[PDB]
């Protein structure tokens, strides 16, 4: 998406690196279809069962890329706004994120794993979303970041 | 409510979920009383959100 | 797809139907990807050998 991008935006252009780009695209996207959940979010092995849940760092990952991907080009919205629901349950009144892991990998996050960052970069790529600066959800994380 | 210090109001808040809409009211707040809040809706863009 | 244009043509169309049915083009599109022949037909079972 960053590197369509880094192309798009310096004028760095070509069609069918477009029609490249779009197989690899559609069949991620439904690759991720291939381990959501019916709820929405999204783990490592996910579907065909019930026994597992999401993940707030890597469903984050994937809505970054939802909303970029879909920055150029067409979308469907209910599923990221089910996503949305589902974050939007798990944060506390009052203070932060939970990293309710069901990861991979060591070395897939190159951050450190502080649940500091863990509930900001959660908060800010949900800013980074086309929404508002103003939900009381992010003030919850706005909280938890002058905590932080 | 109860217990020290009613010099509180509860709410029932409402932001949405996609976009930008809210139904913002306040309710008071007095000890161990069940004043029971009447809030209400109306319609949106989409059937059920 | 077939019912798709029908509806944009007939003119009784009701959305968010559509890009749900977008849902289905591409995941169609790429689960049948998925199974198709390396020269560019079609068997019934195939991929992974
Ligand atoms: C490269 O960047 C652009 C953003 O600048 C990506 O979006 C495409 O931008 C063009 C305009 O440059 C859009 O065309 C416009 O569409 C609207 C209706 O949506 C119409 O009202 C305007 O008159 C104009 O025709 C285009 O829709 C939009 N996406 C495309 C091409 O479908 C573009 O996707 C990026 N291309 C890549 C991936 O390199
Ligand atoms: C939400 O915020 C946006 C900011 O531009 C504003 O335009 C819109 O009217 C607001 N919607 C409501 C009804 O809260």
């Amino acid at each position: 998406i960053y590197v369509l991008d880094y192309l798009n935006e310096t004028q760095q252009l070509t069609p069918e690196i477009k029609s490249k780009a779009i197989g690899y695209l559609n069949t991620g996207y439904q690759r991720q279809l291939n381990y959501k959940h019916y709820d929405g979010s999204y783990s490592t092995f996910g579907e065909r069962y019930g026994r597992n849940q999401g993940n707030t760092w890597l469903t984050a990952f994937v809505l970054k890329t939802f909303a970029q991907a879909r920055a150029y080009i067409f979308i469907d919205e209910a599923h990221i706004t089910q996503a949305l629901i589902w974050l939007s349950q798990r944060q506390k009144d009052n203070g932060c994120f939970r990293s309710s892991g069901s990861l991979l990998n060591n070395a897939i996050k190159g951050g450190v794993e502080d649940e500091v960052t863990l509930s900001a970069y959660i908060t800010i790529a949900l800013l980074e979303i086309p929404l508002t600066v103003t939900h009381p959800v992010v003030r919850n994380a706005l909280f938890c970041l002058e905590s932080a | 409510l109860s217990y020290l210090n009613e010099t509180v109001t509860v709410s029932a808040s409402l932001e949405s979920v996609r976009g930008n809409r809210s139904l913002f009211t306040d309710l008071e707040a007095e000890n161990d009383v069940l004043h029971c809040v009447a809030f209400a809706v109306p319609k949106s863009s989409s059937n059920e959100e």
